[PDB]
RNA sequence: UCUCCAGGCAUACGCGUAUAACAACUCGGAUAACCAUUGUUAGUUAAUCAGACUAUAGGCAAUAAUCACACUAUAAAUCACCUAUAACUUCUCUGUUAACCCAACACCGGAAUGCCUAAAGGAAAGAUCCAAAAAGAUAAAAGGAACUCGGCAAACAAGAACC
RNA sequence: GAGCUACCUAAAAACAAUUUUAUGAAUCAACUCGUCUAUGUGGCAAAAUAGUGAGAAGAUUUUUAGGUAGAGGUGAAAAGCCU
RNA sequence: AACUAAUCCUAGCCCUAGCCCUACACAAAUAUAAUUAUACUAUUAUAUAAAUCAAAACAUUUAUCCUACUAAAAGUAUUGGAGA
């Protein structure tokens, strides 16, 4: 006579059955049955100063919208990296080994913000 | 849903909810397919009624239901109905338009009003322009007021609307940095600790 | 019994469309063509019954030979069961022995 | 303060509230990262006030004034989110060449299907993790029959669909 | 943030910072009678009471003294025209008590502010 | 005695006897799941 | 306010919004009133009640319980403490409503433990009439098993003996 | 398919008052069972209700979780029981 | 002199022909009592198909089931309680 179709949650079942509703953990449980919160595990909101800011939620109807051009890897490379290499190549002071000079990173290890595997949230 | 029927009233309106309930299973309406490129009638145009009770007259197009191949003409193909009826009051008689199919009207040459067939063609820029087969001329795209009722030119900014000049200001400087990295630098936050190794699998 | 209360819409048949006009052409391909082609080769239909005829038991067994190895599991299970039913009817039942 | 969870006191009780257009993606692209970070919170506080008003209208059983305001804000926040994502996506390609931020693989499950598996973060390597080892990424031979049955079932659905389209065209050509 | 991965933390790791927030809340009028300091909120199911404290103090500059939360079961009793149950979503309610003796009360939104003797004959006729 | 009441409900028993982990424990139970997937059942297990 | 009746309040297991207000009067309650029905809005707040809760390696145990004293008995009977190693200030998450569960039903049925026995919880008669037959209770002159397969059932009896 | 029932494993629980003694003793509640009669028979109930009866510190009764599966299991043997 | 009813046409489907496939579906969650962000405790189909049934019972035996190009040689040579 049990309901097979409704979702299985902790409001159901006996006392000893418990599970989470999706909130992230913020601490650890030791022996002696004591909870110990960790400060670094609690998310911190980075809020900017909004004094003197000119932008608002809405825009005027008379503002012309622009043709859509999604950014691509090619476009970013040309705007930022291409000019410096071109000047150095003309001078002849360019080599493959020193690509790091132009901003290339060999590996993501050591960086606080790693691009793969991502180690930070939105 | 396959059993949805498109009608005069706007989709999502109170009347539309009443006519198309979830449990309605009426026969489909058979509609000839017309390509998006080939469609050549737009709101604000002037057309001529080839046949019907009001055959021979000309009017302005006020609505277009693409799904049904419908074109609605102001003050034509008309019948009479009371509006605002209540339990006591009769209401006020008005004249109601009825939709006409696309093949039942023809576009009118602007220079001298007369039915004309048209062909799409490319200009120097390649933007498509309607061209009349007879007495070749370009029929310009008409201008129609926005449905929502907004008039851009007369629009006046409110307290929470950004000015046009502010909206178009360009402040982006391309660089190989994430949004997270930039914000920390500007705000002055300093962190030196690093995550221990984690195994992904 | 209940009957229609209105006449059904009329049926209009075109007797001179292309399919009807040219029916029969090339049925004499052999005799008038030096016998390079047999008229049976002009037939369109299932692979296992082009230019052939048989009773239901024969049709079932012939279908299995031609396309039995390219069939779906459940369709083949039903075909095999039909064969055995027809085998027992035609070989064990009937008025005449 | 809490007063920011409500509209300007003057507007309370009004039937309409004038509002502008929502931000388009192209306009946002011109702005810098720092500007976008601030713009996010400006939109966020507008969103909370609109959600607050919507619930209160239901409690009092009245129409919500100018409901189209909510849709504009939600659209704007979506465009901000993708614009930031586009910049990150391009930068990741240049530095690593990977098309996804999260590691994964193509694997076969115990039912005979091919699925993309997203990895998780662990403190220890896989060969020492006894909870992970109980998970099976292979199919045994009794599954082969069901693989064929799935393929045939999918074949029947496709045949019926194409047949129906051909019959519908016959009706259209007759009518027109 | 919701629907995102958090970096795993181990001894000696950095602080966890979310620069753009995915949580949206709404202020609700109490159904019952509550003390003057208390306020009610509807919050996403993934939010903790700790998160609500930081959310209000930093985004809205509001001092908070205590927080309590509960999960409300949504009804799954109504059926559609095919006799299939309709589920009202479960949601989370938060009670916040202000600090420093400050007081709050829900504002008053929506403050408001023919001729009997000749029956049946049209009067149009002048004859 | 009066019959008709043989179902004495218990969630721990129900999940252990007919649950997801129980079905996957043996090859016969895995084939139970495959049949219900091919039929299209909305409920594969308790 | 009056007349009468006498298993109630909590926890466990189970159930899953049946909970509360307003509005409806179609369907549901085997009839009305009223809702247990329909729609809309609301609700159950815990470092103490309840659940989950990962430092490591060694060394070692003769003597029940029952008011545990006396006292025997027989069925022979609930981690601690030490030795070294390591760490060196903490509150998040989940349960909490109800006239409720298993029996096709608002079923005279079945359902564990603690406290208590009316201070808690309830209503046998829709209106009227006073026939036969049927069911249940109480009273009966004189007689006292003559009844019946049989003292079955009932009794102001509830006792004795033998195979 | 052992959430009913048969038997077993582990962890738990209940037994007033009175007479005997020192107990598968006695009287008799709770609780467990079901002798006899009437009512009921599409019943309140696919085995009940009303009375009347047997045991009630033990081979006692009860709760929670686990085990044995059909050529089989379980059985103080009724060819009983296994939704 | 009308109640209960009755009239309707298209939603889709069926059998062939043709052709391999490359469909493997935002974020997040799930093998734990699935759909619960992190260690405890390891993980693994199957020895020959049988019987009903026909032989008017039944015991050796019983087409297809247990697939290998169409048409013919041919229901021929052969096998069989030499019988089905
Ligand atoms: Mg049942
Ligand atoms: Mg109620
Ligand atoms: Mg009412
Ligand atoms: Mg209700
Ligand atoms: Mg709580
Ligand atoms: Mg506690
Ligand atoms: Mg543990
Ligand atoms: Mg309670
Ligand atoms: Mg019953
Ligand atoms: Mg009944
Ligand atoms: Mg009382
Ligand atoms: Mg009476
Ligand atoms: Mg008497
Ligand atoms: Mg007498
Ligand atoms: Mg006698
Ligand atoms: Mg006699
Ligand atoms: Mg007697
Ligand atoms: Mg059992
Ligand atoms: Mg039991
Ligand atoms: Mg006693
Ligand atoms: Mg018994
Ligand atoms: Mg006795
Ligand atoms: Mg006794
Ligand atoms: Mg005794
Ligand atoms: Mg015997
Ligand atoms: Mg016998
Ligand atoms: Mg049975
Ligand atoms: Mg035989």
């Amino acid at each position: 006579g049990a309901d097979r179709m409704s979702k299985w949650t902790s409001k159901r079942g006996p006392r000893t059955f418990t599970k989470s509703r999706g909130a992230k953990k913020t601490g650890i449980y030791t022996s002696d049955r004591k909870f110990v919160q960790i400060k670094e595990m609690v998310p911190e909101f980075v809020v900017p100063d909004l004094t003197g800011f000119k932008l608002k939620p809405y825009v005027n109807y008379r503002a012309p919208a622009g043709i859509d051009t999604p950014l691509t890897a090619k476009a970013l490379f040309q705007e930022t990296v291409a000019p410096a290499i071109e000047k150095d190549f003309k001078e002849g002071t360019f080599d493959a080994n020193n690509l790091e000079k132009y901003g290339f990173e060999p590996t993501q290890e050591g960086k606080l913000f790693q691009l793969y595997p991502k180690n930070f949230p939105r | 849903s396959p059993f949805y029927r498109y009608g005069m009233s706007r989709p999502g309106s109170i009347a539309d909810k009443r006519k198309n309930p979830p449990w309605s299973r009426r026969r489909p309406v058979v509609v000839e397919p017309i390509s998006d490129e080939d469609w050549h009638l737009f709101c604000g145009d002037m057309v001529e009624i080839l046949e019907g009770k009001d055959a021979g007259k000309q009017g302005k197009v006020v609505q277009v239901v693409r799904q049904r191949n419908w074109v609605v003409l102001e003050g034509l193909n008309t019948h009479y109905r009371y509006i605002g009826r209540t339990k006591d009051h009769r209401g006020t008689m008005i004249a109601s338009e009825a939709p006409l199919l696309h093949h039942q009207v023809k576009l009118v040459d602007p220079v001298d009003r007369k039915p004309t067939e048209i062909q799409w063609r490319f200009t120097e820029a390649g933007e498509r322009v309607r061209v009349s087969t007879r007495s070749g001329r370009i029929i310009p795209k008409p201008e129609f007021p926005r449905a929502d009722g907004i008039v851009p030119e007369t629009w006046t900014d409110g307290p929470k609307d950004t000015s046009v000049e502010d909206a178009l200001e360009r402040t982006y400087v391309p660089r190989l940095k994430t949004l997270e990295e930039d914000v920390m630098e500007a705000m002055g936050i300093q962190e030196t600790r690093r995550f221990k190794k984690v195994y992904w699998y | 019994a209940f009957v229609r209360l209105t006449l059904p819409p009329p049926k209009v048949v075109d007797r001179w469309n292309e399919k009807r006009a040219l029916f029969g052409v090339y049925d004499n391909i052999g005799i008038l063509g030096n016998f390079e082609k047999h008229p049976k080769e002009l037939i369109k239909g299932p692979v296992w019954l082009r230019g052939w005829r048989g009773n239901e038991l024969q049709r079932c067994v012939r279908k299995k030979k031609f396309v039995g190895n390219r069939m779906f599991i459940e369709d083949l299970h039903n075909l095999n069961k039909r064969i055995s039913y027809l085998y027992k009817h035609f070989n064990r039942h009937g008025k005449y022995r | 303060g809490l007063e920011e969870f409500f509209d300007d006191p003057k507007n309370w009780g009004e039937e309409k509230v004038k509002s502008g257009a929502s931000w388009t993606c192209q306009q946002l692209r011109n702005k810098s990262n720092e500007d976008l970070h601030k713009l996010w919170y400006v939109l966020l506080k507008e969103r909370n006030m609109l959600l607050t008003l919507e619930q209160e209208a239901k409690r009092q059983r009245l129409p919500m004034p100018s409901p189209e305001r909510l849709e504009k804000v939600v659209d704007s926040m979506d465009n901000v989110d993708k614009v930031v994502q586009e910049r990150e996506d391009a930068l990741r390609l240049l530095q690593t060449g990977q098309e996804k931020p999260r590691p994964g693989a193509w694997r076969r499950d115990i039912f005979g299907r091919i699925v993309w598996h997203k990895f998780k973060q662990w403190p220890i390597p896989w060969y020492l993790n006894k909870r992970y080892n109980r998970r099976r990424f292979f199919a045994m031979p009794y599954v082969d029959r069901f693989i064929r049955l799935r393929i045939e079932k999918h074949a029947r659905i496709e045949a019926r669909k194409r047949s129906l389209q051909k019959k519908k065209e016959k009706i259209l050509h007759a009518k027109f | 943030a919701r629907n995102v991965l958090y970096p795993l933390y181990q001894l000696g790791g950095p602080q966890l910072r979310v620069f753009r927030t995915n949580f949206f809340i709404q202020l609700v009028r109490p159904g019952t009678a509550q003390p003057e300091d208390t306020v009610q909120f509807r919050i996403p199911m993934e939010m903790t009471r700790v998160d609500l404290r930081n959310y209000l103090e930093q985004i809205y500059n509001v001092p908070v003294a205590a927080v309590r939360t509960r999960v409300q079961h949504g009804s799954n009793r109504r059926r559609d025209h095919k006799n299939v149950r309709i589920k009202k979503p479960d949601y989370k309610v938060a009670y916040v008590q202000l600090a420093h003796g400050q007081t709050f009360t829900f504002p008053d939104l929506f403050p408001e502010k023919s001729d009997l003797r000749c029956p049946g004959i049209p009067s149009w006729f002048g004859l | 005695r009066a019959r008709g009441n043989e179902y004495q409900p218990s969630n721990i028993k129900r999940k252990h006897k007919h649950g997801w982990v129980r079905r996957l424990s043996t090859p016969a139970g895995v084939q139970v799941i495959l049949r219900r997937m091919l039929k299209g059942r909305k409920s594969l297990s308790h």
